[PDB]
């Protein structure tokens, strides 16, 4: 209990970060899974 | 007497573990096979992630985003390219395997 | 039955006491935390990224798995008005080997006289001229329903095995 | 209600044993290096960002 | 009796608040709990082989501090997905062998890693020869192509 | 007024695994063979293998449901924006072209139905394409 108290306070202390890491993973998994999808690559634009 | 003094007191506190025993003994008969089955196979995932707990740490760094390390990806990305650096290698054995 | 339940009583108020002396003051404060943090990663926002990620990750992972090439080894990029009309493919070169291919459930291999296709489960069949949708009698792999075909597909798939695709019933392999 | 605490104890002891057991095992590292989960839960909504 | 009737309220009402909860939540916990079960033999492989190639793909990425280090040679690609049979699916099972599990860790010794084609609609299993692209030549201003598409290259 | 709201947390977060029961399965499928696929791709510690294929536009990219053609940053600037949100490939869900996009996810939820998102998997409102890809602009 005491090592899942340690455990549970320093993700506690980072829950807003853990909140932000679900909302701006959920927001682009889609976009990024989209390019790889048309063939078995992935496309990519090579600017130079 | 001291009974017939306290009866309004003893028939609440006996009403009161009433109360807690009824939904105590609803929720420990509503979950005791449930409960246990799911300890029942949630032993393995234990044992293995015990077996695995050094180590997860570090996978922590990639076992997300398999592809990239979160270490260095705020230098390699300016912003809305990805830098990579291009070894066109035109020799036999790539021309070979490909 | 008084004594016995009188002395367990006082063994168990004893123990109860101690415990709560000795782990409830942790005890409390992992429950406080751990509602604290659920609740971050229950809000509205966290709530749908988690959905999303649930949804969208599988195919992801489907999709990285189906990029990589065994033989040239690593992931395979091609390059690419908004572009040109006209688009080549020249020829497709070989990415993995018949000695290379394991697969993940025992009713997926194709039995003897017949190869696999690009879609796991369905088997066609193996001989020179086989490629581009050219023998008939292909077999589809039992428990596949749920896969639509095209026409050129199913005029060359069987009865059995295209009504297997979207019916009930699962075929009998000769 | 005391029955059936008395039957989900008798029931799910020795399982009980064997989690807290396993869950020992698995917080000791993360307790061992809670700094480094510290520091990667801050830094990794930047990389995904 | 005063300390019973605080208790028993007070527990009481925690209990009646928060007894469907955890009752609902171990039901739901049974297909959760099998599947977690069904493929725990390939946890810890698994994380011991994110350990040891998280330090090389670290240093592939952070090894130039300004770039990313690539190995570019020339390749052919396979014909794109066809509409009807080639659609996602969410039915991949099981592991390799048949079984979940890990390989054995891939060095140079045992490099080609063995393809594991799953319940998904998509594979590159056929793709044994060197043979030209079905649809090799497209026209993008009325959707006419040269070659007819198929799963069985 | 802390355990109740723990055991609801906990309810909801075990219905939404047990609903999405399949997909947690696939992943855990697919994490061992990524594992064992970075293994091969990584054995030149330094580089990593990654290929180019032949043929120009044999797939073209669909820019239909992304930013706009205008709204391209410059290379120049290394400043970070926040990224806009529901941007995938729109196309009228069939044709060669991104057969396995977000379009086509199944919903684990409703039997026998594709959309990108969860929420599209809810909604019974009819998906509607934002149109066809052009090759001469106008992609909308």
């Amino acid at each position: 209990l005491e090592q899942l108290r340690t455990v549970s306070d320093v993700l506690n202390e980072r829950k807003q970060d853990l909140a932000d890491i679900l909302t701006v993973a959920g927001k682009f998994i889609t976009s990024l899974a989209e390019a790889l999808a048309s063939g078995p690559y992935f496309k990519v634009m090579l600017v130079n | 007497q001291h009974f017939a003094e306290t009866r309004d007191l003893f028939a609440d506190a006996v009403t009161a573990l009433g109360r807690l025993s009824a939904a105590a003994d609803e929720t420990l008969s509503g979950s005791n096979a449930n409960l246990h089955t799911n300890l029942q196979n949630l032993q393995r995932p234990l044992k293995q992630l015990g077996r695995a707990a050094p180590y997860l740490v570090g996978a922590l760094k990639l076992i997300l985003t398999v592809p990239f390390n979160i270490d260095n990806i705020p230098k390699a990305i300016r912003g809305d390219y990805i830098n990579v650096s291009l070894k066109l290698d035109l020799t036999l054995s790539s021309v070979d395997n490909a | 039955e008084l004594a016995n339940a009188l002395q367990d009583l006082n063994r168990v108020l004893k123990t109860t006491r101690e415990f709560l002396d000795r782990n409830g003051g942790v005890l409390t404060h992992d429950i406080d935390n751990l509602e604290q943090v659920t609740t971050a990663i229950l809000q509205p926002e966290p709530r749908d990224g988690l959905e999303t990620g649930l949804h969208a990750y599988p195919n992801l992972a489907a999709n990285v798995l189906n990029i990589n090439s065994p033989n040239q080894g690593g992931i395979i990029g091609l390059p690419v008005f908004n572009y040109l009309p006209f688009g080549m493919n020249l020829a497709s070169t070989a990415m993995t080997l018949p000695k290379q291919i394991a697969y993940s459930e025992k009713r997926l291999q194709p039995p003897p006289g017949y190869k696999d296709t690009t879609v796991p489960g369905i088997w066609s069949r193996d001989t020179l001229f086989s490629h581009g949708n050219h023998e008939p009698g292909w077999i589809v792999a039992p428990g596949m329903q749920g896969v639509q075909v095209q026409p050129a597909t199913a005029n060359m798939l069987t009865p059995e095995s295209l009504a297997e695709l979207l019916g009930g019933p699962d075929i009998v392999p000769p | 209600a005391a029955g059936s605490l008395a039957d989900l104890l008798s029931d799910n002891r020795p399982l009980l044993k064997d989690t807290i057991g396993y869950l020992d095992v698995i917080q000791a590292p993360l307790v061992e290096q809670k700094q480094e989960v510290s520091d990667i839960l801050v830094q990794m909504p930047q990389a995904l960002k | 009796l005063v300390a019973a009737v605080g208790f028993g309220n007070t527990g009481g009402d925690i209990f009646e608040r928060g007894g469907p909860y955890l009752v609902r939540g171990a039901q739901d916990l049974l297909p959760t709990s099998a599947l977690l079960d069904e493929y725990s033999p390939a946890l810890f492989c698994t994380i011991r082989n994110y350990h040891d190639a998280a330090p090389k793909l670290a240093g592939a990425l952070g090894g130039n501090g300004y770039s990313l280090l690539t190995n570019s040679l020339v390749v052919g690609v396979g014909n794109p997905y066809v509409y009807p049979d080639n659609l996602p699916r969410v039915n991949a099972k099981g592991g390799p062998e048949g079984r979940p599990g890990c390989w054995q860790p891939i060095t140079r010794d045992l490099w080609p890693f063995p393809y594991l084609v799953m319940d998904t609609g998509a594979s590159i299993a056929p793709y044994n020869h060197f043979e030209l692209g079905q649809p090799m030549f497209a026209e993008y201003v009325w959707g006419r192509q040269v070659g007819e598409n198929t799963i069985n290259p | 007024e802390s355990l109740p709201q723990t055991l609801a947390n906990l309810e909801i977060v075990i219905d939404m695994l047990k609903r999405y029961n399949k997909n947690v399965e696939q992943v855990l499928v697919a994490l061992p063979q990524g594992a064992a696929v970075a293994q091969t791709g990584t054995i030149f510690a330094p580089e990593g293998l990654l290929h180019f294929g032949l043929g120009i536009n044999a797939p073209p990219p669909c820019l239909t449901g992304f930013l706009p053609a205008s709204q391209w940053r410059s290379p120049a600037d290394t400043r970070t924006e926040p990224l806009p949100s529901g941007l995938y490939c729109k196309i009228p869900k069939d044709a060669p072209n991104a057969v396995r996009g977000a379009r086509n996810y199944p919903c684990a939820d409703v039997p026998g139905k594709r959309a990108a998102t969860p929420r599209e998997c809810r909604s019974d409102e009819p998906y509607q394409p934002l149109g066809t890809n052009p090759w001469y602009g106008d992609p909308d």
